[PDB]
């Protein structure tokens, strides 16, 4: 169904970025219509300047300033329900580290009345230029030949223990 | 005189042929409702029949003072009180309320009196019932502990609604309102939500508060402990009980699951099988005790025609040509199916003439062999001019279409391969005993299901009609109800079944609480007495270079070391645990992972350098023909193909994902390590033999009503639908196929199909599944009704006769074959264990130390030990004591601690709480004081008995149950830690039961047969185990519909365990099953993107869920069979060894 995924935080310079904005609704069977509002801080002082209104249908509706061109909608298409609002960013730069806001403004349909929400998710980015790879893929990689390589010689250890305990009873024979 | 001349009518046996006449006709006449006034005469003819049989008796043996002696034979009491009640009618009515019509039917005993024979049997079927009466008192003690239990921790939960807040007599007139309640489409309750993390969580602008009517019409809840007698009593018989389970869970949450696998255990599985063995034994003592007593032209050249054909029949190789040409008539109808051109049909219209002509002509070839006059002696030439006389009136009509059932009595001829195949022989002969043997307690049977029907409709079947629109928002007549004869049959033929909850809750709602507990109740103890006692009836008549050797030998005692296997058997269970976590949150928990990425490689080396290690020490034809080292093998091959090619090359498609899913099955190297699950394996693969034999019969028995229904209900399941409103129209305006095609232009407007149906013999196959196991059985009985013709919309009752179709199959498919696949069991199971070296199958050698150290802890017995101390002061406490009025001095106060905690409700004053609360603080105080007056007067015997040691137990956490309630405020909320700690004052109850020896027995067989019945629970688990993580990578993402809520569901494997543990009950996939059917657009969308993975799709994939199902319910039927015999088969041997 519908997983709440957090965001990635390490940007690469030069290449794309995918931002995360995964809004859930508690009863997955009610009926919607929504639309949204990013907001982004740079390592600027206290602004939250609005980039994007993706409002409906296919229309987007963007561009005060700073990137035209580089930001591209991939979360829900043809829905006006949503569920899904992840940005996409083509040809990362320096600047585009700091901090964003989704602000997702809900609306349930209901039998009778009509019932507004909001829910804002918070995600904090860097621009680097040279992608560190986790730290749970270090660690665990070097876990990995560490029981292999102790799990062999508690093997041969006693291999040979035993291999040099038959050959002496034969001795005693 | 007249009294020697009335005992020559009396004893004349034409007059007793009379009397059989009268009620036989008189039970047509009760047989129908609103009878047209030619009734009212007929009513008093047959009153004129009954009262010259009580003249002609009374009269018979003797003078007045014989009145009495004509009263003295109980079956004449019922005789005299017809004849009374019918004369009050007579006069008048004093109140004329009219539910004395129904002692009317009570003329219908009085078969039992002409009959011969059917009063020995009610005479012994009442006689089975006083060896019943210890297991009786545990059965309502067991129902009432667990009803205690379940009002505590349930008590008010099932009110839980979902209520919105308000747009500013304030709170209660927003409270009592429906519009602020939470409603799913089509459904007439209000959604039942949770306080918890867990338990369900209402949309968002709505509040779970617990305010409300309750589920159904009321009849559901847990409060009032009389509700949770009732709730717990649908456990026992497990009518409908996961609609109860998902809805204690929905409010309670799902940790409380531990609530229902003791009593699915501990009450519904153990107290069934000791009313199924106290029967048994008292049927087989008293089968055993009647054997006991019973052994204490040209007419010359026409012989030259009919010598010569005699030839041909004496002879081989037509008798053989006769049994290859049945075979190949029923194969040839199977491949009948819907969607079917017409030059297909016109195969199977010649090709059917012709297999009629062939044997036709091969019978009256036989009239001309021998004679007519041998030829009809012998028993299956009778049986085979039947056949051959049916498909010639079939063929003859040639003009009716309303009349195709006929084409269906020519596959009977299946049953001519019976004197070949000796296990289709005991088939014939078990159906063949209950016409002859067993007759008359068929005709008991008979009788009874034909008084509940007719007690019903009197009763209830007027008032269904007047109180139509309590039951249906339609304001017509429901699918099941009591207004006619033959729906008030079905109902009573549906109790037998087992289901009686939900026709219960529309006949209560329609007429009363009183005479609807007392007659559905009545049906169901009285008629599973009769319908048991005829099934086992039927089982008791069925059987009657020198350092490379160096190097082996050193390795081989690496292997057979206890370290080495200690060693592997943990890492077999990592390897399965970290199978649970691969559902659809692991996009969202990065580290669990990436951790079980890289163990992943860990335990593929270790199971391939003990493989290694194990070619080494044992051989390498030792090895490879073990068949458990054959097992191990595969799975770890199939780890290097996923391993290997996960590297390099053909990488990710096709059959590498689908060698993914394989990953399943790593939990079966577990069989090979523990010793449980060998002994257990080793008997269940020695009952395969005689299980296929079995197994091919209902596969052959079934194909007759598989292809039965495809000859009456094939492309009749089709229906035109509007889509918004979403019911189906009417014939009056879219009767056709091709009148719902010309409605397709609206958009508004679908002809679609019943999921499961009969378009095939395979289809058929899965709608006889669940008719058979009565899971899924009601949606294809109400279209199999509705049907008409092969492009044409159904109408609501038109073919209301069919019912039958579904009911004759269950009484062959099911009892008859039920009793044929018990009664090869028993037979193997005994000379398995003849045979065996192990004297009892199922339990390992070292628990037979432990078992035979149990059988003597309950065989031992003192009657002087321990004298007490001699004090004056303290010494005087213990004379007392030891006296035996201490005892029921006790036992009366603590029946009276059970009656106070009966008496608990939901919302019931705040007056109320503060007396029970007064009362039951007193009663701490004195099984306290008779504790320190027990244990301070038997200074050091008080701590020895077993039971003495349970008493001190619950003296002391009685008193924790009380200075906890403080503690209690003290911490934080309470609906969920406050209750469970005062569960532990129903263990003052047990103390109850140690005094009856009888009821000491039959827990005693429970713990005899504890170790056996662990074996096969662990291989269960292990089953239920792969298959948990089967359905959890295939069947997430499937669309929520009928069966696949938002809890319960396979996305994960908490939600995934509670859905195969249901199923295990075989209750419930029918719903499961529904949405796994479906794909393709509509109904199913492909593409539909699933946020927060990347799994793209919303649909099920038909052809493995029929796998996945059918598979885990014929798997866990053998299963749990045999867990139903190692109960038996010990309470069986607990009473030979006394
Ligand atoms: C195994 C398959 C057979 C199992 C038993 C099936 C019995 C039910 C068979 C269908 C009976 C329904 C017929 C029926 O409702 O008609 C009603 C008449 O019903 C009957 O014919 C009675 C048939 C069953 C009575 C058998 C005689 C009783 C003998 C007692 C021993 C029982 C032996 C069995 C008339 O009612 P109506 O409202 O005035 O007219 C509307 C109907 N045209
Ligand atoms: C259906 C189950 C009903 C069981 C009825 C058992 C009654 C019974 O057997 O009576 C006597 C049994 O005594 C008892 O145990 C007391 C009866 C209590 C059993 C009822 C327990 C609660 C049943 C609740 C309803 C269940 C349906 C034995 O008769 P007898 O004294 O030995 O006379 C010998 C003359 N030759
Ligand atoms: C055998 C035949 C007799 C056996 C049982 C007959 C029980 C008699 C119940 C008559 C009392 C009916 C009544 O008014 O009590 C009502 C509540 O009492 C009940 O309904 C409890 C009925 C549960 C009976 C449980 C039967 C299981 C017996 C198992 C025996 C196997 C051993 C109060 O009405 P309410 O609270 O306002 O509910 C209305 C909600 N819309
Ligand atoms: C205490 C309530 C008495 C048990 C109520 C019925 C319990 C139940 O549904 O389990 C049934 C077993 O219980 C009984 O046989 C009822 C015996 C009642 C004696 C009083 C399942 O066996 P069956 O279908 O009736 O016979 C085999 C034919 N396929
Ligand atoms: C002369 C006419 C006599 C008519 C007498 C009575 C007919 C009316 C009786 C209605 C049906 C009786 C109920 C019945 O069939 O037995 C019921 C059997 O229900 C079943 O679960 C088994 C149904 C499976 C289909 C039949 C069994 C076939 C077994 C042979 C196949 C073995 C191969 C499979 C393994 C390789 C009793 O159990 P339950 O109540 O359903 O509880 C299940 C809990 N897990
Ligand atoms: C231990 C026993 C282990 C095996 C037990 C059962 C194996 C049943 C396997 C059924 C084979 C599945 C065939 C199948 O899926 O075909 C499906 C259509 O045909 C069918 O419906 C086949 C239905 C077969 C149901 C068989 C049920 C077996 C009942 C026998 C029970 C006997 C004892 C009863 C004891 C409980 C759909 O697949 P498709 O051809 O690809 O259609 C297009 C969909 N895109
Ligand atoms: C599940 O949790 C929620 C929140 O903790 C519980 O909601 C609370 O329910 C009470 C009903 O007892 C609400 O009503 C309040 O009670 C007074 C009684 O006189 C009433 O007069 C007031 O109007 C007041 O609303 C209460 O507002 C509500 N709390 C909140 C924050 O909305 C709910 O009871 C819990 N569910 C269960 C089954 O306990
Ligand atoms: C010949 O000597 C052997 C002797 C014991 C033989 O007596 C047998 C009498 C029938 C009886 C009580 C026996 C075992 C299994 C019992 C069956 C288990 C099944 O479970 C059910 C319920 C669940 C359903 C799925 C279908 O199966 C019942 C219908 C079936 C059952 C209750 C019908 C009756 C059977 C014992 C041993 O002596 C030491
Ligand atoms: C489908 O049903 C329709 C209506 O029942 C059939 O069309 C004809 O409809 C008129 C009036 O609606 C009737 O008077 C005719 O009797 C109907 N024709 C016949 C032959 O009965 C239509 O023929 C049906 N189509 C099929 C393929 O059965
Ligand atoms: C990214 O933008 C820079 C402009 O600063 C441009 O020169 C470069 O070609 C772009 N690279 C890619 C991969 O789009
Ligand atoms: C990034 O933003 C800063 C902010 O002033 C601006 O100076 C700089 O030119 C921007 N980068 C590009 C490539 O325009």
């Amino acid at each position: 169904g519908c997983v709440e995924v957090d965001s990635e935080t390490e940007a690469v310079y030069g290449m794309t970025f995918k931002i995360l904005c995964i809004s859930c609704k508690r009863r997955s069977e009610t009926n919607a219509e929504t639309f949204t509002e990013w907001t982004f801080r740079q390592k600027g002082t206290e602004e939250f300047v609005k980039i994007l209104r993706y409002e409906n249908e296919v229309l987007q509706l963007e561009e005060d300033e700073r990137f035209e061109g580089r930001v591209v909608w991939n979360g829900s298409r043809g829905t006006k329900d949503l569920q899904d609002l992840s940005i996409f960013i083509t040809n990362v730069t320096y600047n585009h580290s700091g901090d964003y806001e989704c602000h997702v403004y809900r609306l349930l349909f209901f039998e009778n009345y009509e019932h507004n929400t909001s829910v804002v998710k918070k995600i904090h980015i860097e621009v680097v230029d040279k992608a560190n790879r986790d730290m749970a893929s270090i660690v665990s990689e070097i876990m990995m030949y560490v029981l292999i390589v102790v799990l062999t010689i508690w093997l041969v250890a006693e291999m040979i223990y035993c291999y040099k305990k038959i050959a002496a009873a034969t001795e005693t024979a | 005189v007249v009294r020697r001349g009335a005992i020559k009518v009396l004893i004349h046996a034409l007059f007793s042929m009379f009397i059989m006449i009268t009620i036989l006709t008189n039970c047509v006449f009760m047989t129908m409702s609103d009878p047209p006034p030619w009734s009212k005469n007929v009513e008093y003819t047959f009153t004129g029949i009954y009262t010259f049989e009580s003249l002609i008796k009374i009269l018979a043996r003797g003078f007045c003072v014989d009145d009495f002696t004509f009263l003295r034979d109980p079956w004449n009491w019922l005789d005299f009180s017809v004849i009374m009640m019918a004369y009050l009618t007579e006069f008048v009515d004093l109140g004329n309320i009219s539910a004395l019509r129904t002692f009317r039917v009570l003329r219908a005993l009085k078969t039992i009196t002409v009959i011969p024979g059917l009063k020995t049997i009610v005479g012994a079927l009442i006689q089975s019932v006083k060896k019943l009466s210890d297991v009786m008192i545990l059965t309502v003690f067991c129902l009432s502990v667990f009803a205690l239990v379940g009002l505590q921790l349930f008590m008010g939960n099932l009110r839980q609604k979902c209520v919105r807040w308000p747009p500013p007599f304030d709170w209660d007139a927003y409270i009592s309102d429906e519009g602020n309640f939470y409603f799913l489409e089509g459904s007439n309750d209000a959604l039942l939500c949770g306080n918890s993390s867990d338990a369900g969580h209402c949309p968002e602008g709505y509040e779970c508060i617990k305010t409300g009517r309750n589920p159904n019409y009321g009849y559901t809840s847990y409060d009032t402990f009389s509700w949770a007698f009732l709730a717990l009593f649908r456990l026992m018989t497990q009518d409908y009980w996961e609609n109860l389970f998902q809805l204690t869970l929905r409010a309670a949450g799902k940790t409380y699951m531990i609530f229902f696998v003791v009593i699915i255990f501990l009450g519904s599985f153990y107290l069934i099988n000791l009313i199924l063995a106290v029967v048994a034994m008292a049927y087989a003592e008293q089968n055993e005790a009647t054997l006991a007593e019973d052994k204490e032209n040209c007419c010359a050249p026409w012989l030259k025609f009919k010598n010569i054909i005699h030839l041909i029949v004496m002879d081989p190789f037509v008798d053989l040509g006769i049994t290859i040409c049945i075979v190949l008539n029923t194969l040839f109808m199977a491949m009948e199916h819907y969607p079917m051109t017409e030059h297909f049909d016109n195969v199977l219209t010649v090709g059917n003439l012709v297999f009629t002509g062939i044997f036709t002509a091969e019978m009256v070839l036989k009239l001309i062999a021998m004679d007519p006059y041998e030829y009809f002696q012998q028993g299956w030439n009778i049986f085979d001019s039947i056949i051959v006389t049916l498909s010639l009136v079939e063929l003859g009509l040639a003009n009716v279409q309303g009349l195709s059932v006929l084409r269906s009595f020519r596959l009977l001829r299946v049953f001519k391969l019976a004197k070949s195949w000796p296990t289709l022989n005991m088939l014939i002969k078990i159906i063949g005993n209950s016409v002859g043997a067993l007759g008359n307690l068929t005709l008991v049977l008979a009788i009874i299901v034909f008084i509940f029907a007719v007690v019903g409709m009197q009763l209830f079947g007027k008032s269904y009609k007047e109180c139509v629109c309590k039951i249906a928002l339609d304001c017509n007549l429901p699918r099941w109800h009591m207004h006619d004869f033959f729906h008030s049959f079905l109902i009573v033929f549906r109790i037998l079944c087992g289901e009686w909850i939900e026709t219960m809750w529309d006949c209560m709602e329609v007429a009363g609480q009183a005479m609807c507990l007392t007659v559905f109740l009545m049906v169901m103890v009285i008629g599973n007495l009769v319908v048991l006692n005829l099934f086992l009836a039927l089982l008791l008549s069925s059987f009657s270079g020198k350092k490379w050797w160096t190097l082996r030998r050193a390795c081989f005692k690496i292997v057979e070391h206890n370290w080495f296997e200690t060693f592997i058997v943990f890492m077999i269970l990592l390897s399965s645990g970290a199978l649970a976590f691969e559902d659809i949150y692991i996009e969202q928990r990065r580290v669990i992972r990436t951790i079980l990425e890289y163990a992943d490689k860990v335990f593929t080396y270790i199971f391939i350098m003990e493989m290694l290690l194990k070619w080494v020490a044992y051989g390498f034809k030792v090895y490879f023909t073990n068949a458990w080292c054959w097992l191990d093998f595969l799975i770890v091959d199939v780890s290097i193909i996923s391993l290997v090619a996960n590297w390099l090359g053909y990488s990710e498609l096709g059959p590498i994902k689908s060698l993914r899913t394989l990953r399943a099955l790593r939990p079966l190297r577990a069989l090979s390590r523990f010793e449980g699950m060998r002994v257990v394996v080793n008997a269940l693969l020695g009952a395969i033999p005689s299980i296929m034999n079995v197994l091919l019969v209902c596969l052959i028995f079934w194909l007759i009503f598989s292809i039965m229904g495809v000859n009456l209900f094939a492309g009749k399941f089709y229906y035109c639908i509007n889509t918004t409103t979403s019911e189906r129209f009417d014939i009056s305006e879219v009767n056709n196929k091709s009148e719902c095609e010309s409605l397709m232009h609206t958009g508004q407007v679908r002809w679609l199909n019943v999921k499961v149906n009969y378009d095939n013999v395979g289809l058929g196959y899965l709608s006889l599944l669940q008719v058979a196991t009565f899971k899924g059985w009601m949606d294809i009985m109400y279209a199999a009704v509705d049907s008409r013709e092969k492009e044409e919309q159904p109408q609501y009752e038109v073919n209301l006769y069919m019912y039958l179709y579904f009911v004759i199959f269950i009484i062959f498919g099911s009892f008859f074959t039920l009793n044929l696949f018990i009664g090869v069991i028993i037979d193997n199971f005994n000379q398995q264990k003849k045979k065996l070296g192990g004297k009892d199958i199922f339990m390992t050698e070292e628990q037979k130390k432990y078992y035979n150290a149990m059988k003597k802890l309950g065989s031992k017995k003192p009657q002087k030990p321990i004298p007490r101390p001699q004090n004056k002061i303290q010494g005087m406490v213990y004379d007392l004591v030891t006296k035996q009025a201490f005892d029921i001095t006790i036992m009366i106060l603590i029946c009276l601690n059970m009656v106070t905690m009966m008496v608990e409700t939901d919302n019931q004053s705040q007056l109320k709480v503060d007396i029970l609360y007064n009362i039951n603080m007193i009663f701490i105080i004195i099984f306290t004081g008779e504790c320190v007056l027990k244990m301070l007067a038997l200074r050091q015997y008080y701590f020895t008995v077993g039971w003495n040691i349970f008493d001190f137990v619950v003296v002391i956490l009685s008193i924790v149950g009380l200075a906890l309630s403080d503690l209690i405020q003290k911490y934080f909320v309470s609906p969920t830690l406050f209750r469970v700690i005062r569960l532990a004052r129903i263990g003052r109850v047990l103390r109850l039961i140690r005094g009856a020896k009888g009821i000491r027995t039959l827990l005693f067989a429970l713990m005899m047969s504890l170790p056996a019945l662990f074996n096969i629970g662990l291989l269960l688990f292990l089953v239920m185990f792969i298959y948990s993580i089967f359905g959890m990578s295939n069947f997430a993402y499937v669309k929520k519909e009928s069966g696949i809520d938002d809890m319960f569901n396979f996305e994960t494997f908490g939600n995934s365990i509670i859905c195969l543990f249901e199923i295990t009950t075989s209750a419930g996939w029918d719903g499961l099953l529904n949405p796994i059917l479906n794909s393709g657009p509509p109904d199913c969308d492909p593409n539909l993107e699933n946020p927060g993975t990347s799994v793209k799709g919303d649909c099920g994939n038909p052809s493995i869920g029929i796998c996945f199902f059918c598979s885990y319910i014929i798997i866990s039927f053998l299963i749990v069979v045999n867990m139903y015999i190692a109960i038996i088969l010990e309470n069986f041997n607990v009473a030979t060894e006394e």
